[PDB]
C-alpha cells in the first residue's frame, strides 16, 4: 500500500528519496543489493518513466548532479535537449505573427526537443556505474509489460489531461476505452516495456538509431515539428561545471545556463543577507522575499539562455557591487510596483549578442 | 518534472531534476513504442531576439536548479524541486528554513511557500496566514532532499508532501 511508506527516513548505508513509492523501493533495492549511488539513480530515472510518466523519462531530458565519492569533484550530466536543425526563431508565432498561444503551443511538433535523458543515463554509468543499464532497466521493464496501481497524482493528472491525451496514440494507454484509467487501476504499458527491452538488448542505438528514431522523427513532422533521424543521431549531452556560492558557512553547488535557476539561486540569498532574515511567519520575511524574486526574476527574463549561443553576465549578475544595487532597491514597507533587470554589465566585460524583447 | 536524489556508503550523491515540461509534455506518443514527446522547446521564448530565443542546435533555457551543499569540502545536504518558474523559490525556501532559520530538514521542507516572478503572478501555499496574492492557497513545488551527517555516518531522506513521494534508507543488518 502506498499508504504505508515514509516521508522521512533513515539509514546508516544510503538513503534514496523520490516522488514515486515504486522508484524509491526499486533505487533502494540496487543501494541494497551492492549498486552505488548511480547505479541507483539510473535505476530510478527508468522506474520514474514507468510510474510517474507525466512527468519525465527517455522522451525528456534532464540536470544530473553528480559528487564523485572517488575523485571529490562534482560535475553535471546535463541532457537538456535541443531543438532540430530545422527549428527557426519565429516558430511558435502564426501569420501575423504573434504568437500561438500557450496552451495550444504545447501540444504542436515544433515543441519536441530531441530528447536527451537516455543519452544521459548512458553516460552517467559509463562514469561511474558498476551495474550494466540491463540489469538496471529490468525492473522497470516488469512495471510497464505487468502494470502498478497508479497513485493519486497520477489519476489525477490523467484526468485534467485527458483532452491532450485525446488527440494522439496516448489514449490508447491512458484512455483506454475512451476513459481515464482512475487511482488504484492498473496501468500496463506494453509498447513501453518493449522499447525497454529494445535498449536492454541493442542498447542506446535502439532509441537515437535505426526503426525507433524514424518512427519518433516521422510523428514529431505529422505533427508539424521538423526533427529528422540525423537530429537523432547528433544528439549528445553535455558535462557541465557546476557554479558555486557561499552561504552561511556552506558552499552551495548549482547548475549554471542552460539553467537559469542556479544563477539566480545563488544570487537571491546574495541580496537576502544585508536583511538579516532570519519570525518565521511574519509579514517582513514575506515581504523581502518577494520584493528579491521580483528583481532576481526580471533578471532571468533578461539575461539568461543557452552558453553555447549567448552571452550570459553570469561575473556581472552576482558581482558584489551589482548586488549591493539590487538591495538597494528593496525597501521593508513599501514594494516596487515596476521592479526590472538591472544592468550587470557595468560589472564585467564584453557585451549583450541579444536585444531585449516582450514577451 | 520530478526531483530526486540518492547517496551511498561511498561517499557519491546524486541531485537530479528531470523533465518533459508539461505534465505529459506535448501529450504526443510514438506509435507502437509507447514514449511520450516532451514539449521542452516551449521554454525557448516565443518571440525572437532575445537570450532565450529559439535556434536550430540551441538548448531552451531551463528553471531546473539540482542543488548540492557543502559544508568543510563534504556534501551535507541535497535539494532540488519541480514546478517550473517556481523551483528556485522552493530551492531557495528550503535551505533558508532549515540553515538560516535552523528548522529540521522535513519541518524546513513543509514550510508554508511563496512565490512572485512579477506584480501580475503571485502563489502562495497553505497557511501563510491571512502585492497581489490571490484568494486562495496552491501547492509550490515538491522537494526532495537528502542530508549527510558525517560523524555519525548516517543520511536523513525525505519526501516533500505535495506527492506521494517516499524516502528510503538503507540499514544493512548482520542476522
Amino acid at each position: 500500500s502506498y499508504d504505508e511508506y515514509k516521508q522521512v527516513d533513515v539509514g546508516k548505508d544510503g538513503m534514496v528519496a523520490t516522488a514515486h513509492p515504486l522508484a524509491s523501493e526499486i533505487g533502494a533495492d540496487v543501494l541494497k543489493k551492492g549498486g552505488n549511488a548511480i547505479d541507483a539513480a539510473v535505476a530510478i530515472q527508468f522506474a520514474l518513466n514507468v510510474t510517474e510518466p507525466m512527468m519525465s523519462g527517455i522522451g525528456g531530458g534532464g540536470f544530473m548532479m553528480v559528487y564523485d565519492g572517488k575523485t571529490k569533484d562534482t560535475t553535471i550530466i546535463d541532457s537538456r535537449e535541443r531543438a532540430p536543425a530545422g527549428a527557426t526563431p519565429d516558430m511558435f508565432l502564426d501569420e501575423n505573427g504573434k504568437a500561438i498561444p500557450f496552451s495550444e503551443r504545447v501540444t504542436k511538433g515544433t515543441a519536441v526537443g530531441v530528447p536527451g535523458t537516455l543519452k544521459g543515463l548512458e553516460e552517467a554509468l559509463d562514469k561511474w556505474g558498476t551495474r550494466s543499464m540491463k540489469q538496471l532497466i529490468t525492473p522497470s521493464i516488469k512495471l510497464a509489460e505487468k502494470g502498478f496501481p497508479i497513485d493519486s497524482v497520477l489519476a489525477e493528472a490523467i484526468s485534467d489531461y485527458q483532452e491532450k491525451l485525446s488527440r494522439t496514440a496516448a489514449k490508447d494507454v491512458f484512455l483506454p476505452n475512451g476513459e481515464p484509467l482512475k487511482e488504484g487501476d492498473t496501468l500496463i504499458q506494453k509498447d513501453l516495456a518493449k522499447t525497454f527491452k529494445l535498449i536492454r538488448s541493442k542498447g542506446t542505438d535502439a532509441f537515437y538509431k535505426g526503426k525507433f528514431a524514424k518512427t519518433l522523427s516521422d510523428t514529431v513532422q505529422d505533427f508539424g515539428g521538423s526533427m529528422t533521424e540525423k537530429d537523432l543521431e547528433n544528439y549528445d549531452i553535455t558535462i557541465d561545471e557546476p557554479i558555486w556560492g557561499d552561504y552561511q558557512g556552506y558552499q552551495i553547488a548549482t547548475t549554471p545556463p542552460p539553467s537559469s535557476g542556479g544563477i539566480f539561486l545563488l544570487q537571491m540569498p546574495k541580496i537576502l543577507d544585508h536583511f538579516n532574515l532570519s519570525d518565521v511567519r511574519s509579514w517582513e520575511k514575506y515581504q523581502l522575499l518577494a520584493e528579491t524574486m521580483h528583481l532576481s526574476y526580471a533578471d532571468r527574463a533578461s539575461y539568461a539562455g543557452d552558453p553555447e549561443f549567448v552571452n550570459v553576465p553570469l561575473k556581472g549578475l552576482l558581482h558584489p557591487d551589482y548586488i549591493k544595487e539590487r538591495q538597494q532597491l528593496i525597501n521593508l514597507d513599501q514594494v516596487n510596483k515596476k521592479p526590472k533587470a538591472g544592468d550587470p554589465w557595468k560589472y564585467q566585460e564584453g557585451s549583450a549578442n541579444y536585444k531585449q524583447v516582450e514577451q | 518534472t520530478t526531483h530526486f536524489t540518492v547517496a551511498d556508503r561511498w561517499g557519491n550523491v546524486v541531485s537530479y531534476t528531470t523533465t518533459i515540461e508539461q505534465l505529459f509534455g506535448t501529450g504526443i506518443m510514438v506509435p507502437d513504442y509507447g514514449v511520450i514527446l516532451n514539449n521542452e522547446l516551449t521554454d525557448f521564448d516565443a518571440i525572437p531576439g532575445g537570450a532565450n530565443e529559439v535556434q536550430p542546435n540551441k538548448r531552451p533555457l531551463s528553471s531546473m536548479t539540482p542543488t548540492i551543499l557543502f559544508k568543510d569540502d563534504k556534501p551535507v545536504l541535497t535539494v532540488g524541486s519541480p514546478g517550473g518558474a517556481t523551483i528556485i523559490s522552493s530551492v531557495l525556501q528550503t535551505i533558508l528554513y532549515h540553515i538560516e532559520y535552523g528548522m529540521e530538514l522535513k519541518a524546513a521542507v513543509e514550510e508554508p511557500r511563496i512565490y512572485t516572478n512579477s506584480m501580475s503572478s503571485y502563489r502562495y501555499e497553505d497557511g501563510v496566514p491571512k502585492h497581489k496574492f490571490g484568494t486562495s492557497p496552491v501547492d509550490i513545488g515538491n522537494v526532495q532532499s537528502i542530508s549527510i551527517d558525517h560523524e555519525n555516518g548516517t543520511f536523513k531522506g525525505v519526501a516533500d508532501s505535495s506527492r506521494n513521494g517516499a524516502a528510503i534508507g538503507i540499514n544493512l543488518k548482520r542476522k
